[PDB]
């Protein structure tokens, strides 16, 4: 298929209506971040020679 | 299509599975990027039939109706600007997508000023939106409603001379 | 077959046929030795950075 | 940069080879239309919020912080006066409470 | 599928580890990919091509 980016939404603009929440949610989000690799050493020499 | 040239190249072991993995790994990367960059709003938002926003004009950023690719006119400006086993991989994303997410991101900051980026779109007049961007920097309220013909009058002239500095300079 | 390392005795059930085993480097990691049939595990002696 | 939505705080989390961060955001939720104006006009004077926005809902004109419904009278105390009404574009007429 | 970019990250490492030791089993041109046995097969002058 061909993907939709997203569901369509129109905002009601007007220029002299305002939308102001009556509540809230208190999200909590996870963020993945990689820090270290494992730390490899090759001996060169035995590597090539044995 | 050499026979025996494969035949040696099998000695040399696995670097063609490396130079493959790796262009493949970069290949993703790219959509990866385009996908970071571009698809941060999962509304598509649209601007309303009346471009009523204060007396600020936002028709060059806007896109076009008129044009096949509803590109704005200065996208298409930079669209017009700017121009043996190996296979080019087309990008996850078309132009025409990626016009799509720009036009919504548009129509979220115009029409819900930044709400839009930190949960549902709030709909907000795009001078009061412009006097709270006013009081981000410490100037108050009064000073953009008693100057709101010539603030829109200076961010029209702006966007202007953007397209024509755009279009003049190589 | 040359190498060097440890030779023990291994556990690894071989087959009749069998008479040397691998790993992914082709380093020989097992042998079933001549003379006596019996399957010896070799390790390389201990090897690191100083 | 640390979640979707208004940050609050985060929560680092040790991982294998990398971190973990718990954000704690602030989302809005619940949103009500109203309708709004600039300033109010009083007694030939412009007053403009100090802190919020001038909302109505329908009869009567309110002050309220922008992202939180929570409407107050719109008083002297949290409105500030500049000019008169004949330059705001968009101004409506409402009386502004005095303590 | 929530901590993929750590597995990513050891993936790709363990990968190009396993690939640089299987590389050990190329023989590159060369008679055989075990040097020992270059060295008890050939005279100096070939054993050093
Ligand atoms: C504020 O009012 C507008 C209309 O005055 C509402 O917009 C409508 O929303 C419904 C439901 O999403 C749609 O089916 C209509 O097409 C919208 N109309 C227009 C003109 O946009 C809006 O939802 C209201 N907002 C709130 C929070 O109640
Ligand atoms: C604001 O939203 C919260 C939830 O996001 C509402 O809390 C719920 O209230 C209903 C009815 O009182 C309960 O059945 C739910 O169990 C509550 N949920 C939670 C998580 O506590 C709250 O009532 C809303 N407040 C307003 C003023 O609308
Ligand atoms: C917003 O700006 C655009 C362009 O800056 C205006 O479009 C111009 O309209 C006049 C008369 O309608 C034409 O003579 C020009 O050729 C148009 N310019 C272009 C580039 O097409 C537009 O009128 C402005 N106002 C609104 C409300 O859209
Ligand atoms: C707008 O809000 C005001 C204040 O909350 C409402 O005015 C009150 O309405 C109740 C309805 O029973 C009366 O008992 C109070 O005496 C009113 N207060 C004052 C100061 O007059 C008003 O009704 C609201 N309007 C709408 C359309 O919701
Ligand atoms: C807000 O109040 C002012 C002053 O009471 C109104 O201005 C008057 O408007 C009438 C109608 O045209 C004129 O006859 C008066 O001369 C005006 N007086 C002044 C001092 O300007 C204004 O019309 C009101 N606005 C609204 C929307 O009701
Ligand atoms: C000698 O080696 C042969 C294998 O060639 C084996 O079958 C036989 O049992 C061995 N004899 C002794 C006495 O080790
Ligand atoms: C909004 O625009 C209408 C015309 O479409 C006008 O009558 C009204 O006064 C405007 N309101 C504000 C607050 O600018």
């Amino acid at each position: 298929y061909t993907m939709s980016l997203g569901v369509e939404n129109s905002v009601a603009y007007s220029n002299n209506s305002i939308a102001i929440p009556t509540n809230f949610t208190i999200s909590v989000t996870t963020e993945i971040l990689p820090v270290s690799m494992t730390k490899t050493s090759v001996d060169c020499t035995m590597y090539i020679c044995g | 299509d050499s026979t025996e040239c494969s035949n040696l190249l099998l000695q040399y072991g696995s670097f063609c599975t490396q130079l493959n993995r790796a262009l493949t790994g970069i290949a993703v990367e790219q959509d990866k990027n385009t996908q970071e960059v571009f698809a941060q709003v999962k509304q598509i938002y649209k601007t309303p039939p009346i471009k009523d926003f204060g007396g600020f004009n936002f028709s060059q950023i806007l896109p076009d109706p008129s044009k096949p690719s509803k590109r704005s006119p200065i996208e298409d400006l930079l669209f017009n600007k700017v121009t043996n086993g190996l296979t080019v991989l087309p990008p996850l994303l078309t132009d025409e997508m990626i016009a799509q997410y720009t036009s919504a991101l548009l129509a979220g900051t115009i029409t819900s000023g930044w709400t839009f980026g930190a949960g549902p779109a709030l709909q907000i007049p795009f001078p009061m939106q412009m006097a709270y961007r006013f009081n981000g920097i410490g100037v108050t309220q009064n000073v953009l409603y008693e100057n709101q013909k010539l603030i829109a009058n200076q961010f029209n002239s702006a966007i202007g001379k953007i397209q024509d500095s755009l279009s003049s300079t190589p | 077959l040359t190498g060097t390392g440890v030779l023990t005795e291994s556990n690894k059930k071989f087959l009749p046929f069998q008479q040397f085993g691998r790993d992914i480097a082709d380093t020989t990691d097992a042998v079933r030795d001549p003379q006596t049939l019996e399957i010896l595990d070799i390790t390389p002696c201990s090897f690191g950075g100083v | 940069f640390c979640g979707k939505g208004y940050h609050l705080m985060s929560f680092p989390q040790s991982a294998p080879h990398g971190v973990v961060f718990l954000h704690v955001t602030y989302v809005p939720a619940q949103e009500k239309n109203f309708t709004t104006a600039p300033a109010i006009c009083h007694d030939g004077k412009a007053h403009f919020p100090r802190e919020g926005v001038f909302v109505s809902n329908g009869t009567h004109w309110f002050v309220t912080q922008r992202n939180f419904y929570e409407p107050q009278i719109i008083t002297t105390d949290n409105t500030f006066v500049s000019g008169n009404c004949d330059v705001v574009i968009g101004i409506v007429n409402n009386t502004v409470y005095d303590p | 599928s929530a901590l993929g970019k750590l597995q990513d990250v050891v993936n790709q490492n363990a990968q190009a580890l396993n690939t640089l030791v299987k590389q050990l089993s190329s023989n590159f041109g060369a008679i055989s990919s075990v040097l020992n046995d270059i060295l008890s097969r050939l005279d100096p002058p070939e054993a050093e091509v």
